[PDB]
């Protein structure tokens, strides 16, 4: 994006005007290579105790599976998180408070995206905030949470 | 060629919001000018449960329906949403959190002009301006020149392409000050005050009114 | 193994323009004609004009 | 034996692959200076960490 591209160009004036720059960015997507110790499953074993050497295949399947979407998403929530970092895109009230805010640290973020604070779709989070915020949402200073509202997953802002 | 076009699209978006930013800096300098400006930067960030609308609001005493909209930056709406998840006034609930009303019936309009924030810090303040129908008047003069020049004489030819237009720019009920102004003001001279005339015998017929915050 | 194979990665020139991330379509029904751009202008560097009183 | 691949990506940035390695281990994937800012807007990029004790 070439900045400063309308200038307060006026007339009864002709002073000198300096030039810009055409530039092009690029984007990136590395790419993460995984694999799997070598699993020792000898038949002899099955064998003695009556069971199908095939069986120790099937349980590698059944775990390999749900290992590896973790291994993606585990890589691309880390990956995520010193990105957004890098950029700036991060907010610290660790220091600034104490746990999750009543939604009040949701706010904050949206000070962060300023006007396209609408574009943030999700609250991608661990465990413990959530309690936090349940702690918070049944210790609501401010009167605004009853009984049947406690267990909402909302920031207050329309965002999950 | 190809670079053609993205100057083209990145022209008009510019131009669009070159005209909004001193659009809104015109019209903020006018009401100031013809004393429809509220400060409530020292109590607060404003906006105090709307209380801060209300108190801008006053300034239309007769017909505060003229003014139907409220056109603002994102910090003071975000601090009012701050403001709605705390209600010390146990006005709002979970739900009524994310609002864009100032409880008057006029949507709160959220843009990052510029022209709507002054100073850092402690400094920065922030411009929330109500308008009536036809506040801020904005008339594209469609007086559009452009040339591109290629310069030569260097290892490589580098062309230099240059755009020049104008548009004419008015506040309902004011008028523009020539001599603390120009004959071609800049952004600068449109955004500070002195440079507006109240022509309308009262405020009320005049269409706006700004509110200043912290 | 891959050390003695050539990698050529993977790259484009999808030249997305950036263009403005503020805001401005504060026009017209945008605000409700609070705000309104008109396409006709005026000539002369200023536009008087005048009404009773 | 198991062997698979996969490419990471995040909105407006891009991975320093100089500093990340060919093969960027997952301490490297959340090692600063791994990732670039590209989009001029912090509102163009996509996501926003916020850290809560």
């Amino acid at each position: 994006k070439i900045q400063g591209l309308v200038r307060p160009r006026d007339p009864y004036s002709n002073a000198d005007v300096a030039a810009k720059d055409l530039r092009q960015l690029v984007d990136n997507t590395i790419k993460v290579a995984s694999g799997t110790p070598p699993i020792n499953i000898p038949p002899s074993m099955l064998r003695w105790i009556q069971k199908n050497p095939q069986e120790a295949g099937a349980v590698i399947g059944q775990q390999l599976a749900g290992d590896t979407m973790q291994d993606m998403l585990n890589n691309g929530l880390a990956a995520g998180k010193a990105a957004f970092t890098a950029g700036g895109a991060v907010h610290d009230i660790s220091a600034a408070g104490t746990g999750l805010m009543t939604q009040r640290a949701f706010n904050a973020a949206q000070r962060i995206f300023g006007d396209r604070s609408t574009d943030i779709q999700v609250w991608v989070s661990h465990s413990s905030p959530l309690f936090d915020l349940y702690d918070n949402a049944l210790a609501n200073a401010e009167q605004l949470y009853v009984f049947g509202t406690v267990n909402v997953r909302a920031d207050a802002f329309g965002r999950p | 060629q190809e670079a053609g076009a993205v100057i083209g699209q990145q022209l008009a978006g510019d131009t669009m919001q070159d005209m909004l930013n001193n659009g809104l800096a015109a019209g903020k300098a006018a009401f100031t000018a013809g004393g429809a400006v509220h400060d409530i930067s020292a109590a607060g960030t404003g906006l105090m449960t709307q209380r801060a609308f209300n108190a801008a609001q006053r300034i239309f005493g007769d017909r505060s329906t003229d003014i139907q909209v409220w056109v603002s930056h994102s910090s003071p709406l975000f601090d009012l949403y701050d403001n709605a998840l705390a209600n010390a006034e146990q006005l709002y609930v979970f739900g009524t959190v994310n609002v864009r009303a100032d409880a008057f019936g006029r949507p709160i309009i959220i843009t990052d002009s510029p022209a709507l924030v002054s100073g850092a810090a402690e400094t920065l303040r922030h411009s929330t301006l109500g308008l009536t129908t036809g506040a801020i008047l904005i008339e594209q003069n469609q007086d559009f020149d452009s040339t591109v020049v290629d310069g030569t004489g260097k290892q490589n030819i580098t062309r230099q392409y240059q755009a020049e237009w104008s548009y004419n720019l008015g506040v309902n009920g004011y008028a523009y000050d020539i001599a603390t102004g120009g004959k071609a003001p800049n952004p600068t001279a449109l955004a500070t005050a002195a440079n507006w005339d109240k022509i309308s015998t009262s405020i009320k017929d005049t269409g706006g009114v700004v509110l200043v915050t912290k | 193994a891959l050390s003695d194979l050539q990698v050529f990665n993977d790259w484009a020139y999808k030249t997305m323009s950036e263009v403005l991330d503020q805001q401005v379509e504060l026009f017209n029904g945008a605000t409700r004609g609070a705000i309104i751009l008109r396409s006709a202008g005026n000539t002369g560097d200023l536009s008087e004009a005048a009404f009773w009183a």
